[PDB]
């Protein structure tokens, strides 16, 4: 049974992922231009930072996400920021030419933008491995923002102080996310689909690790962290 | 440590 306080739930993550993410793309006016030698990466470095931004408005809205401490929600959005950014450009993802499409040609990002960005195959192979895989899912909006929710509370993030509370957030969202595809999602799409979202998770932290190593080999060229934004610089260190 | 992250989680 979908309980009172789980519906309530949904409603605010559903609210709170429409208060942070604009399918318009309007705000890509700010950012500087596209150029298609790590040409790509001032305009997606500002597409990143901007991102961020958009993360912690959407983890603030998470119910009893501003029980934790400071020090503990620091720690939570470092270390999953890029997770949640890969998940939310999900939705722009298209695996029609496995890009990125965010209602612009100038605005459509591939293999080789990303590229153009400073980053290699050692990432890109799995990321859209990932992409396409979660693509498949087909999940509803109400499990994609859990997903994003679940990702970003999570009790095993190195520096974690008060483990034993965001563990009891996180198994509010995740009894959320169980009961939901049983009551809401029709067979087949729901076989298994509990299980292949937690995958996806798993996929991420790898996908984390690599993107430090090669955040922190970019990142140690001072050429390079000159077109970085400070929020950038602040989250990825 | 982390200025703009405190400001912006505020
Ligand atoms: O709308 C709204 O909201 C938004 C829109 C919509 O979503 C969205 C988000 C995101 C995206 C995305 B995709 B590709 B994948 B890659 B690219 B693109 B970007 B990210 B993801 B990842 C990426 C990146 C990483 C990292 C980097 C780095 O690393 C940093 F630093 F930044 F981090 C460099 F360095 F490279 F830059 C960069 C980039 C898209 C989409």
């Amino acid at each position: 049974k979908l309980s009172e306080e789980q519906q309530h739930i949904i409603a605010i993550l559903l609210d709170a992922h429409h208060k942070t993410y604009d399918p318009t793309y309007a705000d890509f006016r700010d950012f500087r231009p596209p150029v298609r030698p790590l040409s790509m990466l001032p305009h997606l470095a500002d597409l990143v930072s901007y991102s961020i931004q958009k993360v912690i408005g959407f983890a603030k809205m998470i119910p009893g996400f501003r029980d934790l401490t400071s020090d503990d929600q620091i720690v939570l959005l470092k270390s999953s920021a890029i997770e949640v950014i890969m998940l939310r450009s999900n939705q722009s993802f298209t695996m029609d030419d496995m890009s990125w499409d965010c209602g612009s040609q100038d605005y459509k990002y591939d293999v080789t933008d990303v590229s153009k960005a400073g980053h290699t195959l050692e990432l890109i192979e799995p990321l859209i491995k990932f992409q396409v895989g979660l693509k498949k899912l087909n999940l509803h909006e109400e499990e994609h923002v859990l997903l994003m929710a679940i990702c970003i509370v999570s009790p095993d993030r190195p520096g974690v102080q008060d483990a034993k509370l965001v563990e009891a957030i996180q198994d509010r969202l995740s009894n959320t996310l169980q009961t939901y595809i049983r009551c809401r999602h029709p067979p087949p799409g729901s076989h298994q689909l509990y299980a292949k979202m937690i995958q996806k998770l798993a996929d991420l932290r790898s996908l984390n690790e690599e993107h430090s190593k090669q955040y922190r080999s970019l990142s140690f060229q001072p050429e390079n962290s000159m077109k970085l934004t400070p929020l950038v610089l602040e989250v990825f260190g | 440590n982390h200025p703009m992250l405190m400001n912006l989680l505020k």
